[PDB]
């Protein structure tokens, strides 16, 4: 026979029921396997609603401290002339070598930007880096 | 009338790959124009 | 030990990208139909593109290209609808060739 | 009594394993951070159902939680291969016309089914009439897009409900899972992830119809012993 | 826990709000 | 079941209806577990747990519904609107 | 049991 309910319960529970009540004789090929390796949530019929009022989505930004330096860069620089490959897994830009250098000299114990942004520009024109600090 | 030959075997599974479109015949010659067109890409009157 | 997968995030070329409006990327033609140029960056979509009068000869299926990406993603919600209306297409300006 | 040896040498002994196929050798979390699964849609576009499986957004790009899609998916892949095993029909559907050609020779490759066409009303809830009165139909359906082409679920995703068909579904983060019985969150737009998905349910199906073939054989020479 | 984390913090690349050309100009 | 001629109407809902079946728990096999309190749109139906021997009283319509699940005591009040669909 | 008239549906041999 089967139910067409599909929105009352789900295809395990309305058929595992059917089974006991004796109106599906066989259990369908798929019922064991489902019974052995069940998925995480049962798959139930819900009807998405709105969020009204103060409730909001709990998905958060994803932010990471070298973003700041990422930004700073940005303004002072903007995007070099480096395009961007994103097909290569390692690869590493102007700016994330910007940081780098800056990230390393924070190590040493300095907790001044302006002192430390001097020296970051300066220690990657030391490595050979194009960079316009108008534009 | 020509007719359709049985299109799945006695345990019940059917022949063609297509089979649940409905349309085997007409979607398996969509498939395979498609393809000779896209093979193609990748080398590169009195009729009705 | 397996890298977590926030590990990948943190260092995953696009992450350190930060905003991807005028960024020059560099991207591969995988489908030409007319003078379309519907290019790979590296992303979520592809980015449908016309193929530039100057050299059009020289863009074909696989040339890897510059671009300078404006959105990775054309959205926008229209009045009365519940969710954004996705092209499923990235935004960007094809600048030319790459050369070695 | 043949009915306790074939029931147990066959059908009851791979229920017992945790990992009868050996699908979790199949794919990684390197392997699908490299083929983009964690890229989701913008946050404009987000379903609230799919809220459990998004680590967050990297500026307003809705960002897949990997570790959750690796467990969903060596789950979905479980049950995919102990269905291709246990002899059942699996019919592959989606609209994404780019990945029709794709995933219909998939489906020839691993001896399967695919529907990645115009879906016609009743397919299911009405095949005894469409195709005949002794049609078998799917025992398992794999989505590898949910969504129809005006962005809104597959109707088979809900004609598989009702007629009790199980399903394995790519949910991304514009999908809706709630009636799916595997969701797989991770990308389904790139040509790397959605090629990886179809890798991967080749392969599983394509190893558990072997292994099926290979302790058969082992049946047979314990029927002569 | 884990230092890897994102950390909660505001938007870095927030762009200066518009203002109109007579702003601050009596 | 909807036709022109009643027992075309009839075969339709008949045949229809056992495609969508419902289990109901029962508990022991007599009554109900708890006592349901729901509004259908404009119909409220109050549901009592009954022991046994009670019987079925309830709504008419109830009595026939109840005698296709297998429930044999319970009390039942319907207010609001009666349609018999809802 | 009200018994239906039992329709000849597939009149028409096919
Ligand atoms: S922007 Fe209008 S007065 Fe400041």
């Amino acid at each position: 026979a089967g139910s067409r309910l599909e929105t009352v319960g789900s295809i395990f529970s309305r058929t595992r029921d059917l089974v006991r009540a004796g109106v599906l004789k066989e259990k369908p090929l798929w019922f064991d396997v489902y019974d052995a390796f069940p998925p995480l949530r049962e798959p139930v019929f819900q009807r998405p609603r709105v969020r009204y009022g103060k409730a909001k989505a709990p998905i958060q930004d994803i932010w990471y401290h070298e973003d700041r330096i990422r930004a700073k860069f940005y303004s002072v620089y903007g995007s070099g002339q480096r395009a961007f490959d994103l097909f290569n897994p390692n690869f590493k830009s102007t700016c994330q070598r910007f940081v780098e250098k800056y990230t390393e000299l924070q190590k040493l114990g300095e907790t001044d930007e302006e002192k430390l942004f001097v020296e970051t520009g300066k220690a990657l024109l030391a490595e050979g880096v194009i960079l316009r600090r108008v534009g | 009338p020509r007719q359709r030959a049985i299109q799945w075997g006695e345990d019940g599974r059917p022949f063609h790959y297509l089979f649940y479109t409905g349309k085997q015949s007409y979607y398996s010659l969509m498939h395979d124009v498609y393809g000779m067109l896209l093979n193609l890409e990748k080398h590169q009157i009195g009729s009705r | 030990n397996v890298e977590s997968f926030a590990s990948m995030l943190r260092h995953s070329p696009l992450t350190q990208m930060g905003p991807a409006k005028d960024k020059l990327v560099i991207g591969r033609i995988f489908h030409i139909v007319e003078n379309d140029l519907y290019i790979d960056f590296g992303g979520k979509f592809h980015c449908v593109c016309r193929r530039p009068e100057v050299d059009g000869e020289k863009y074909q299926k696989g040339t890897r290209v510059r671009l300078r990406l404006l959105d990775l993603e054309l959205t926008s919600r229209f009045l009365g609808a519940t969710t954004d209306t996705t092209v499923l297409e990235a935004n960007a300006v094809l600048l030319g060739i790459q050369e070695s | 009594e043949d009915s306790t040896d074939f029931n147990d040498k066959i059908l009851n002994e791979p229920l017992k394993h945790s990992d009868f196929f050996n699908v979790k050798e199949l794919f990684s979390v390197r392997s699908l951070f490299d083929a983009r699964v964690h890229l989701g849609h913008k946050a404009g576009c987000r379903h609230r159902f799919m809220e459990p499986y998004i680590f967050g957004s990297r500026l307003d790009h809705d960002i897949i939680d990997l570790e959750q899609t690796a467990t969903h998916l060596q789950l979905a892949l479980n049950f995919t291969a102990h269905m291709a095993y246990r002899k059942g029909i699996i019919l592959f559907i989606s609209r994404n016309r780019q990945f029709s050609y794709l995933i219909e020779n998939m489906a020839r490759d691993c001896g399967e089914y695919a529907h990645t066409r115009y879906f016609r009303g009743g397919m299911l809830t009405n095949a005894r009439l469409l195709f005949g009165p002794t049609v078998r139909l799917p025992d398992l359906i794999i989505f590898l897009h949910t969504l129809n082409n005006i962005f809104e679920p597959h109707v088979a995703v809900r004609d598989a409900a009702k007629m009790n068909i199980p399903t394995v579904g790519i949910v991304d983060t514009n999908c809706n899972p709630c009636l799916i019985t595997y969701p797989v969150p991770g990308n389904d737009d790139s040509p790397l992830a959605v090629h990886l998905y179809c890798r991967l349910f080749q392969t599983a199906i394509t190893r558990a119809k072997e292994k099926r073939q290979q302790v058969e054989a082992l049946y047979r020479l314990q029927g002569q012993k | 826990s884990n230092e890897d984390l994102p950390i909660s913090m505001e938007n870095p690349y927030k762009e200066p709000l518009k203002k109109c050309i007579l702003c601050g100009k009596h | 079941g909807k036709a022109t001629d009643r027992m075309d109407a009839f075969r339709k809902a008949k045949n229809r209806a056992v495609h969508h079946l419902h289990y109901i728990e029962r508990y022991e096999d007599h009554t109900i577990f708890h006592d349901i309190s729901l509004r259908f749109k404009r119909t409220h139906i109050k549901m009592k747990k009954q022991p046994k021997g009670y019987g079925l009283r309830c709504h008419r319509a109830i009595i026939t519904i109840c005698r296709l699940i297998g429930i044999k005591d319970m009390y039942a009040k319907v207010s609001g609107s009666i349609n018999m669909l809802s | 049991a009200f018994v239906i008239p039992k329709k000849n549906v597939p009149t028409s041999k096919r």
